[PDB]
């Protein structure tokens, strides 16, 4: 033995992910003429709780009628869902907004109602996002978005306020250049920039301020405004292939699924 | 010369048991065919009678108590008659047919706690409860049971009758026929409780089926 | 035999589709010497319907002059017809539009001129369709338009009023974004989202109101609009590739058959 | 299976006719130097009560004194009433 030590109550981990694939498909009767020996079992040992379920006579379902797999997260998610929007009111005006996978975080302020229930699914988190944004109203407003890391200063969050960053510190860091006439879309990377390996998505005290969130967006406009019209952006996050999940835990509950 | 071709007059056109002759005949129109599904709705085997006969049907049930003395006829109960009901699932298969051949199996479930004692017995008994002994029951397929052992048992019994096959709308004598006689007194202690459970299944082995009628 | 019956008049399963190539090709005279036997049979005997007809000496027609084949499905309902049209006339409206296979759908409530004639052609339909649209009048718009199956729920069809959706359920689902000035077209592929698996044509009871229907897609806009002008969009629904057609139907009279 | 069912308690049909012929002869010591199985069984199970029986030290009895079987029902009932 390893540690010396031994074992006779048969328990073990359990819960390890991805049992089956999901799509419908052929690997004759499944049951039947052999008594079933998976409908009674013990639960409390995890070896006859795997055990192949039966009660009655079954046969073959057959196959699905769609070859994209809907039960897989990398195309599940690609369907891009809401984030948060903000207007602009006069010149020069800086907003900041952060990503916060924190459960306390009611909507708009934090998650919203897809990216809160499923960011609340799991425990560990690492790799990058995708982000979606409109711009909406009013038309050529030459304004700039840029990324800001953990431990690095940036200005306050969910505050529309005038920029107190210098544009040197703006343009090291990276940002984009674009008029609201020219494309009038952005479909963006979000960055892994972090000290710490991973975030999480549900925690308390010191922890949950500072180990659920990984990034942050801010963004400062010019030339709006002319003729009065207000300028809408929104925000809609999405995902990418180079992520992956860790520690399925218990889904939230039908109260904290709050949408907007 | 070439010959036109015709249609045909006179054929034996019809089912086994629904047969008529027609001196006029016709092509039967037929599009399509019996398309397999990739995507079954339902995942179930097709019905027949290999899985509606062969199913068993609670027939009785009764509640065997501590009053009942030694060798007291609990339960009488008809086999096949029982089985010959509207509210089960062999009345669509006996309501369009007359004359039958089967066998009959039985299973029977009690429920004892370990705290009672004593002892019932289920017999298939065939024709009568005539001057036969109680005592001597036994020579029948029989099943024993106890508040010691075991509490559920089977009893597969084959047709006997006298005649070749059974008649349900006009029966000469019921061809098979359960009772229940107390084998050994319900005995208790105090708080414990005074009754037991019980239960009669039942179900067809074999089945034949011969005599369509068109009436009720 | 399978079922232990018989069959003495030859009489079976009539009218299976596609007996001919309608492009004219050549598979010398076609007729003539020989005494016509196609011309006098028995049209009761399908046997006998299925000769080769003739009356008079022929000889062959031909070739035809253009190697595009009009009478293929595929080819001929490429070109796309009319469905619907609708205008917008204030702020953030939510206008609301069915598929509705029903011929009782008299236009423009249902299906227009060539649609309501070609989708009652046959029975059953199974397959995804294709949706051009334009926009015209007013320009800057920021509108939105989406997909919602069946079972799900959605707004009142055929009416224009405010959106009470929430747009947590309209990212989750799909749909898109764009402005009228960016590139003022959309050639959408309409999904085919059910779990009963074909629709029909004409129907009655609740199944016409269930079963012939299969999809819907409803639109809302915003910053419409500024000085006043009208923004008119229509409706045009193409044809695919994966659909295929069931039971061919008799065709519609030439009284339901209402043009718009 | 045939009838695509299953059977857990064992318990079938019973009482078979003819288990021995009644007329005495030799098919040493039946019992005694090994324990008694079939003393001591369930009766409730059908294949523990066909167990061969015994509870003491037994042997041969030996053989019968009459060729006529009087125990075969074609010879027993014979004599007529």
């Amino acid at each position: 033995d390893d540690s010396g030590g031994f074992s006779t109550t048969v328990s073990t981990e359990q819960n390890v992910p991805d049992p089956q694939v999901g799509i419908t498909t052929m690997r004759m009767d499944v049951s039947g003429v052999q008594a079933p020996v998976g409908a009674i079992t013990t639960i409390e040992d995890p070896v006859l709780a795997k055990k192949v379920p039966e009660t009655f006579p079954e046969l073959k379902p057959g196959e699905s009628r769609h070859t994209s797999d809907h039960m897989s997260i990398y195309k599940f998610m690609g369907r891009s869902h809401f984030l948060c929007t903000f207007t602009f009111n006069s010149n020069n005006k800086e907003y900041t907004f952060p990503i916060t996978l924190s459960s306390t975080s009611n909507p708009p302020h934090g998650l919203p109602s897809t990216l809160r229930w499923f960011f609340n699914l799991f425990q560990l988190y690492r790799g990058p996002l995708d982000l979606t944004i409109i711009i909406t109203g009013a038309t050529d407003v030459d304004g700039m978005a840029w990324f800001t890391p953990v431990g690095l200063a940036v200005d306050t969050p969910w505050v529309e306020k005038e920029s107190a960053l210098q544009i040197d510190y703006k343009t090291a860091l990276g940002a984009v250049r674009f008029n609201t006439r020219r494309t009038g879309n952005i479909q963006i990377r979000l960055p892994w920039y972090s000290y710490l390996y991973a975030v999480s998505g549900a925690l308390d005290g010191l922890g949950d301020k500072t180990d659920s969130t990984f990034g942050l967006v801010s963004i400062q406009i010019a030339n709006y405004n002319h003729s009065d019209e207000y300028l809408s952006f929104s925000c809609y996050l999405s995902v990418t292939e180079q992520s992956e999940f860790y520690f399925p835990r218990a889904p939230l509950n039908s109260n904290a699924m709050l949408s907007t | 010369e070439q010959m036109i071709q015709s249609v045909d007059r006179t054929a034996v056109t019809g089912a086994s048991y629904f047969t008529s002759v027609d001196q006029s005949s016709v092509h039967t129109a037929e599009v399509g065919s019996h398309q397999i599904e990739p995507l079954k709705t339902s995942v179930d085997k097709p019905g027949s009678k290999k899985t509606q006969g062969e199913k068993f049907f609670l027939i009785h049930s009764a509640r065997w108590l501590t009053t009942h003395a030694l060798f007291h006829e609990v339960a009488k109960l008809d086999v096949v008659k029982l089985l010959y009901n509207e509210q089960f699932a062999v009345q669509g298969l006996l309501r369009y047919h007359t004359y039958a051949r089967f066998g009959i199996e039985i299973q029977v479930q009690i429920n004892p706690t370990p705290f009672q004692q004593g002892g019932l017995i289920c017999a298939m008994v065939p024709g009568d409860q005539s001057y036969g002994s109680i005592a001597s029951l036994t020579v029948y397929p029989h099943g024993l049971l106890n508040c010691n052992i075991n509490n559920v048992v089977r009893i597969k019994v084959p047709f006997i009758y006298t005649r070749g096959a059974y008649h349900f709308k006009d029966p000469q004598y019921p061809v098979w026929e359960l009772t229940i006689r107390v084998w050994s007194e319900l005995n208790i202690g105090t708080g414990t409780s005074a009754y037991t459970s019980l239960n009669v299944l039942a179900r067809f082995t074999d089945l034949e089926l011969h005599g369509l009628t068109p009436l009720s």
